[PDB]
């Protein structure tokens, strides 16, 4: 044969997916949204009450 | 500074004067330092309120160190005339003399540069009042339930 054409290299598109994880404890955990008044970030402290008794 | 202690001070003091300075022929008189050191431990005492008058950096002696005298006052360079401008002035009536005018004029103008940065400091606006709204404008703080200061 000895067919001495052009050679190229060929990428395809269609990725190898490999990673695949689940985050099962921060989906049950609240997320909250804290009251603050000024855009400042010194000591972001938000204090709530407790339940009485 | 070569003036490092209450000594400097009071032989400053009293060279000012004229008491005993080597400008005259008198040297400084044992007796006459510790009724001086004395009097500036008062002036400082009645200057600096406890806190709430002119702060110098000025350090009290203790009863458990000997002589009063030999302590470094820890003034900063920036009041060591007027500290010892004042206490020349102060301790002029023992001896039944009086400080001139320059000296007097010297004394005021030090206190004054001695208190002009603590009134820079202390002039601090107050906060808003808690009855003030934040106005629409502020957003984060409307969106938040801040519509008013917290005052306090």
């Amino acid at each position: 044969a000895l067919n001495e054409g052009q050679i190229v290299t060929l990428a395809v598109d269609e990725i190898i997916e490999t990673i695949s994880a689940i985050t099962p404890m921060a989906q049950k955990a609240k997320k909250y949204t804290p009251p603050a008044a000024s855009m400042q970030r010194s000591s972001n402290t938000i204090w709530m009450p407790v339940e009485q008794e | 500074m070569q003036i490092k202690t209450k000594g400097d001070l009071v032989r400053a003091a009293l060279r000012k004067l004229g008491v005993a300075s080597d400008a005259t022929l008198t040297d400084v008189e044992p007796q006459s330092m510790q009724d001086a050191v004395d009097d500036l431990e008062a002036m400082m005492a009645e200057w600096y309120q406890d806190g709430k008058g002119i702060i110098t950096g000025y350090v009290f002696s203790d009863d458990e160190n000997p002589p009063a005298e030999g302590d470094d006052h820890g003034l900063r360079s920036s009041a060591v005339s007027a500290v010892f401008h004042n206490l020349a002035c102060r301790i002029a009536p023992d001896y039944a003399l009086e400080a001139t005018a320059k000296i007097i004029a010297t004394a005021k103008y030090g206190k004054e540069l001695l208190y002009k940065q603590t009134a820079i400091s202390r002039a601090k606006r107050a906060p808003y009042p808690s009855r003030m709204p934040t106005g629409s404008g502020n957003s984060f703080a409307n969106l938040n339930e801040w519509h008013y200061f917290p005052g306090e």
